[PDB]
DNA sequence: GCCGCTACGTATC
């Protein structure tokens, strides 16, 4: 979009050269464990070329997994509130802080992934 | 069609 | 200052001839001529009190030289936990008599005298559910004994209160219900505010589909929200200097609801 | 003693300009001109009271001649299970009149007289949910009878009480909401506590990432915890003799939660 | 910018 | 009239 912007999963992203390519099409490579950052590739000479590391504006200090942004978006849709990077983070941090078996499972699974680091 | 000021109705009253 | 004159005007109030007011007056004339007691009910922003003030301010008191006033219609509004004395106190004051200290039966006797003296045909009690349960004995008595049509105005809680006394329920059985605007009727009414109430220097075209979606989701069909949303949007947009209401400025006011 | 002078500064209180306080004062100026009732909602440590007090300290009583004070904005706070006489009594005292023995109708008639003449435009009721359910009849009555905007301030529980009556829920719909600090807004606010409230001998640099992690987990974005954590840390720091806050001393204070 | 002591605003208030 | 985000239908482990 004009203003060097990309929309994904309600999240809005800004990139270091991306305003040069408003109106163009880009292939976005992302990690479901951390969607705060998106790698942007574009077609040129019928090959992908790397462009830039776009970042969710105002979340550069913050980490969202895809299933959290998705659960926050579902809750946000049904809560009737507006779409924005923080608004989605706000709909995460209360459900984070406040349990449900999937979140309890995810905590033990996380503790194993921590021991992998 | 006629519309009334609520204060004119008060001023016109008994 | 042309702006400040419109801000002083728009924060005011008006009465508009609408179908749900014309309907009430045709009905209340029927009850007044026939002397039949009844109730008017419906959700809290339908404008029942404005429809009853438009009735009281028609049918003006008649004056005859040195007689007490002939008063066809009385509208009173009780305070909370209204007792028998408070009802009688207010009816006496409304007919322009000062109420002197006495026992409940002195207030009863004087009230019956002034109702019969001023030739009252109809008594309208707003917010009827502020009445304490025993006072309805005195309201039934006024209606049994004098040729007076008592009209109770309230909302759906009034029925929850009337249904706790068989004597009131079987007397106040005839009723008219105030309803919400929809379809063509909400559409047509928005044009009446634009051209008869708001007085903005250029047409805001509030009845257009892109604007009716905004106004429908804001108002739910309540005439008491429609007047409130459209006065607040007019006050606000004039303080920014526009000659209209437009999509974004109306969505600013509606986002407060 | 230079240390004693500064310890007496930290245990005190102050009002800092912030975006939420500034938003509310713009919004309440819109409501005070429009004469439109509304309510302010939000979580219990967001600073709704300090934001309303800053609005009571704007719009000061204009004294003249031997007339009663002209008070544009009245702010009261009710006692628990507040009745109809308790509300009038506080309104009458805040306007600087003495209340004497009488009955309910007298407090009411007298309240309306002091609200007239003396120039009230807005009434702000804090902790609105201390009101007994019937008193809302008197709150609505004033708002409709006199050109006075009434503002109800409170937590989410207030709305749970309000939804228990349509008549009230519709006069007071418009609602501004107070939220929690996050992202850049929490980080920027931490610098204001450092450079305008604390003013420590040398700078603690609380905007640094490790101090922000400690503060974020401690405060959860509540301005009523940021004001509390940093005074507790700065008092400890100074009374132990430190020229600033540091990682371990702030973790000692935050571990009390 | 000016930042107000809260007890001072009370002392100055009418 | 054109375009990122939701929602429903179908298939398989
Ligand atoms: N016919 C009308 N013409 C103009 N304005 C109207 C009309 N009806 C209602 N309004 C406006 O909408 C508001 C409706 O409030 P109103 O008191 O009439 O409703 P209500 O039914 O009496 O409320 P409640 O039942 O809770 O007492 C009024 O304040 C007025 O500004
Ligand atoms: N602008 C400000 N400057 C300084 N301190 C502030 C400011 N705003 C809020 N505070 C602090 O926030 C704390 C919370 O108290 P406050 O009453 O403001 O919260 P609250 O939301 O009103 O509480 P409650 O909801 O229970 O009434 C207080 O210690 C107050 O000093
Ligand atoms: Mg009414």
């Amino acid at each position: 979009q004009r203003g060097g912007c990309l929309q994904f999963q309600n999240l809005m992203y800004r990139g270091e050269y991306l305003a040069g390519y408003a109106g163009e099409t880009v292939n976005l490579r992302f990690d479901p464990r951390d969607i705060t950052t998106i790698l942007v590739y574009r077609q040129e000479n019928n090959q992908e070329v790397f462009l830039t590391r776009a970042h969710a504006q105002g979340l550069e200090t913050e980490q969202l997994a895809l299933d959290e942004a998705e659960a926050a978006s579902r809750r946000l849709r049904t809560a009737g509130k507006t779409i924005s990077n923080q608004s989605l983070l706000q709909e995460v941090v209360d459900r984070d802080a406040l349990k449900e078996r999937q979140k309890l499972e995810q905590t033990v699974l996380r503790s194993a992934a921590v021991d992998e680091s | 069609i006629e519309v009334w000021d609520y204060e004119q109705l008060r001023e016109e009253y008994g | 200052e042309w702006l400040q004159a419109e801000i002083a005007r728009l924060k005011g109030k008006s009465i508009v001839p609408l179908q749900q007011v014309k309907t009430l007056h045709d009905w209340l004339d029927g009850k007044r001529k026939a002397r039949k007691s009844c109730r008017v009910v419906g959700e809290s922003r339908t404008g029942k009190t404005v429809a009853c003030d438009a009735y009281r301010y028609r049918h003006k008191p008649q004056q005859e030289a040195g007689r007490p006033p002939t008063v066809p219609v009385v509208y009173i509004r009780p305070h909370q936990k209204c007792g028998p004395k408070d009802l009688f106190k207010k009816i006496t004051e409304y007919l322009k008599y000062r109420v002197t200290k006495g026992t409940v039966s002195d207030f009863r006797d004087r009230t019956i005298e002034v109702l019969k003296g001023c030739g009252v045909e109809m008594l309208i009690i707003d917010e009827a559910d502020r009445l304490k349960p025993e006072t309805f004995a005195d309201v039934r008595d006024i209606a049994e004994d004098l040729g007076i049509a008592v009209v109770l105005v309230g909302t759906d809680r009034l029925d929850a209160v009337i249904k706790r006394d068989e004597q009131v329920l079987e007397r106040f059985r005839a009723h008219l219900r105030f309803g919400k605007l929809s379809g063509e009727d909400f559409k047509n009414t928005v044009e009446m505010w634009e051209q008869m109430v708001l007085k903005l220097p250029v047409s805001s075209n509030l009845k257009s589909k892109e604007m009716l979606r905004i106004l429908t989701s804001a108002t739910e069909g309540y005439i008491g929200r429609l007047d409130e949303i459209l006065r607040e949007a007019a006050i606000r947009s004039l303080s920014r200097g526009l000659k209209k209401i437009d999509k974004a400025v109306l969505q600013e006011v509606a986002k407060e609801y």
